[PDB]
């Protein structure tokens, strides 16, 4: 229910850039005229395409990852623990010593 | 006690230590983690011994 | 998901043949 | 990878024999390998597993374990005499000239992390080499290096699948 | 010879079925089953080998005197290639004497000190006798063991890292002391490699035992127990709330020298503990368990320098050497240099003014690495959780466990 509205998205998005891909192409073939404001905002959209590889960037990447992790960790112990108590309880009244 | 510092025995000089927050939750999460898998398969082998009713006669 | 689910009902489904068999 | 190919090869080689005894060659390649690989308690087990007899009868066993003893105490300035009280003839040889690269490489990574100045008198006997890094290292790694004082100074230099793993097993 | 044409007579019945029935003649005995047909029983394994090989031979090695001739040595080949190629499930139907089969050349390797070709006997066995490698079988003791005596502890590594979930019942008998011996030897074989974080667990499995009196096998993993926690931790640790009572109301008495030693490890001082060491030296040398307390008496050094770590940030070395009683600057050098390439402490050593910098700083939490250790750390427990899933599924379609 998550990963189709991502997946939405981004096909939009996708959509979006094959159009721009397509209508330059075109004006480097010689079906549309060549307009220069076109494709210089074009060269700039492509210049801004890696956005923000810093290193502080990456670090609090990795540090939301850890997080999430850590997050994850204690949670999937949580599940654990309750099956624990589950298998426990089932084998207590089969197994009872008296 | 109460006083949470380092001191300095070169220059004499008692500094202030402040504990890092982030770094001992993942120290203490990890820490339990480690002995609650210990404690899990102990307790499997104790109903392998339970079920196969094993002591010392 | 699906595979989980079948187990569950797979665990449920025997344990109810052998229920209905004693009791007359 | 290469390497890896041969430690394999002569583990197995111990365990089946007609009485229990390896061929004496087997024996000290063993020992040798576990100083290679910086297994001491290993190492110390199969010196207490040769027999005594066979032990006395071949003196080149004994070299390997005299070398042994001074890496055990990690006697960094000892051991590089030791390694060379004996000689080795040409079938063990190649091991110790590797033996002795990976000791050399430990003191170096020792030096660089355990401290902040050294003298260079006890730096040398660590590295193995007091001949030509005197100078050497002044101008190419970059360490400043006092004179009269002698004191060196050490400067230091697909996850979707994973995810959707943790989810498919706290939801069921 | 009527015993040729019952060899027969036995093939007829087998391949079609009816192997209950075999299993049930294979126990009546058969008055030593001819033991004198050596001479033909070259030829008795038609095929690629059977089970009714397997049967002669546990019985003939109980003859209580003079086993198999001074011709062992021609019969063990024999048996060693037998393990090898047996091959199929006919054993798994009879494992009351494999075991037994195992345990009477365990004997007999011991009494000769031979216990070396026996390792890579008791390693086939083991892999094929076994449901699943988490299945602990009454052959886990003796191998643990025959590599324990002649010190080879690598080869019993990968049946001792793994977590035994199940007990052979191995069709009655297993008493408790097999599951004693495998928990024990196996704490030995750890402690010897100094890995004390897990030869600690197995001595605690041990003591946990349900008991009623006290055995040898148990008594010496209380003394090991308290050894090993003071080397790996700073102290005793607590024992579970659901071990048996025997341990402590008879086990502990016995063990007095030990505790005594425990308390002692509670206040640090070397010197008065290097008193008691050499005062209670001949119980702690009578036991074997000596070269287990001198390693008690270095890591109180290194405790007491872990210690200063938690007060100071930069000491001298002459300073230091004054409060955990080392005498001398230069063997407080060599000291923290041992303790820093281990891992058991942060520090570096600035010759020179003489003093020791604790950093203190090992790693913060933002590096790929980690997120793998979190990730391998997730693994573990997801997988154990599922086959505690998998044997509570089984639990509930139990017919005993639906009445009630």
């Amino acid at each position: 229910e998550h990963l189709i509205a991502q997946h939405s998205a981004i096909k939009m998005l996708h959509s979006r850039v094959k159009l721009i891909l397509e209508y330059v192409k075109a004006s480097e073939a010689g079906e549309v005229p060549f307009n220069h404001e076109i494709l210089r905002e074009a060269y700039a959209l492509c210049h801004c395409l890696p956005v923000l590889s810093t290193d502080k960037f990456k670090t609090d990447f990795y540090d939301q990852c850890n997080d999430v992790g850590l997050m994850a960790y204690l949670g999937t112990i949580t599940k654990t623990c309750n099956t624990m108590n589950q298998f426990v309880n089932k084998f207590n009244v089969l197994y009872d010593r008296q | 006690g109460l006083i949470s510092a380092r001191v300095d025995s070169h220059s004499k000089i008692l500094y202030a230590r402040d504990v890092d927050q982030r770094s001992t939750t993942f120290e203490k999460s990890l820490l339990m983690g480690k002995e609650f898998q210990r404690r899990a398969k102990a307790m499997m082998l104790r109903a392998a011994v339970l079920r196969n009713q094993i002591h010392v006669k | 998901k699906e595979n989980h689910n079948r187990t569950q009902q797979q665990v449920e489904a025997e344990v109810t043949n052998i229920k209905k068999t004693l009791k007359a | 990878f290469s390497f890896k190919k041969l430690l394999d090869q002569c583990e197995n080689q111990e365990l089946e024999a007609p009485g229990g005894i390896a061929t004496p060659p087997v024996y000290g390649q063993l020992l040798a390998l576990y100083l290679l690989h910086n297994d001491m308690n290993n190492a110390r087990y199969l010196w207490k597993r040769i027999p005594p007899a066979i032990k006395s009868a071949n003196s080149e066993l004994g070299g390997i374990w005299s070398v042994g003893q001074r890496i055990w105490q990690r006697d960094f300035p000892g051991i590089y005499t030791t390694i060379n009280a004996h000689q080795w003839s040409e079938t063990v040889q190649p091991i110790m000239e590797a033996l002795r690269d990976a000791t050399r490489r430990r003191a170096f990574a020792l030096v660089s992390q355990a401290y902040t100045s050294i003298i260079a008198d006890d730096f040398a006997a660590f590295v193995g080499l007091p001949v030509e890094e005197a100078v050497k290292g002044i101008l190419e790694q970059g360490w400043q290096a006092d004179s009269t004082t002698r004191m060196v100074l050490p400067r230091k230099p697909q996850q979707l699948a994973r995810l959707t793993d943790y989810v498919a097993f706290l939801e069921n | 010879s009527a015993l040729e044409q019952f060899v027969n007579s036995v093939r007829q019945l087998s391949a079609q079925g009816q192997m209950t029935q075999l299993c049930e003649l294979i126990n009546k005995s058969g008055e030593l089953l001819a033991k004198n047909l050596s001479h033909l029983d070259t030829v008795l394994g038609a095929l690629d080998v059977q089970e009714h090989s397997l049967g002669v031979l546990a019985v003939l090695f109980v003859k209580f005197s003079m086993p198999s001739v001074p011709d062992f040595e021609t019969l063990f080949s024999q048996v060693q290639l037998f393990i090898s190629t047996c091959n199929g499930e006919h054993i798994r139907y009879a494992t009351d004497t494999f075991a037994g089969l195992c345990h009477q050349l365990t004997n007999a390797l011991v009494e000769r000190k031979q216990p070396l070709r026996g390792i890579g006997i008791l390693k086939q066995a083991i892999d094929k006798m076994q449901m699943n490698t988490n299945q602990l079988t009454s052959i886990h003791a003796d191998l643990c063991q025959l590599c324990l005596l002649a010190k080879c502890f690598k080869p019993a590594l990968p049946y001792l890292d793994v977590d035994m979930m199940d007990i052979c019942k191995e069709n009655g008998a297993y008493d408790a002391k097999h599951f004693l011996c495998y928990y024990y030897y196996g704490g030995m074989i750890y402690t010897g490699l100094k890995n004390f974080e897990r030869a600690l667990y197995f001595y605690e499995q041990a003591i946990t035992t349900p008991a009623m009196a006290v055995s040898h096998i148990m008594l010496e993993s209380y003394k090991k127990y308290i050894l090993v926690s003071l080397i790996l931790l700073g102290k005793v640790q607590q024992l579970p709330k659901y071990t048996s009572q025997i341990v402590g109301r008879f086990i502990k008495p016995l063990s007095n020298a030990y505790h005594e030693l425990a308390q002692v490890y509670s206040t640090n001082n070397p010197s008065e503990l290097r008193n008691l060491v050499n005062k209670h030296s001949e119980t702690f040398t009578r036991d074997n368990n000596m070269g287990l307390v001198k390693q008690c008496l270095s890591s109180l050094y290194k405790k007491n320098i872990q210690r200063l770590t938690k007060t100071f940030l930069t000491l001298s070395l002459q300073d230091m050497a004054s409060r955990v009683q080392l005498s001398g600057p230069q063997e407080a050098e060599k000291y923290v240099l041992h303790m820093i390439e281990d891992g058991e402490i942060f520090a570096s050593i600035n010759q020179k003014d003489g003093m020791v910098s604790f950093h203190d700083n090992p790693e913060k939490y933002n590096n790929p690495a980690m997120l793998h250790n979190i990730d391998q750390e997730m693994l573990k427990c997801i997988e154990l959780d599922e086959r505690l899933k998998a044997m509570d599924q089984e639990i509930t379609v139990n017919p005993q466990f639906v009445q009630k």
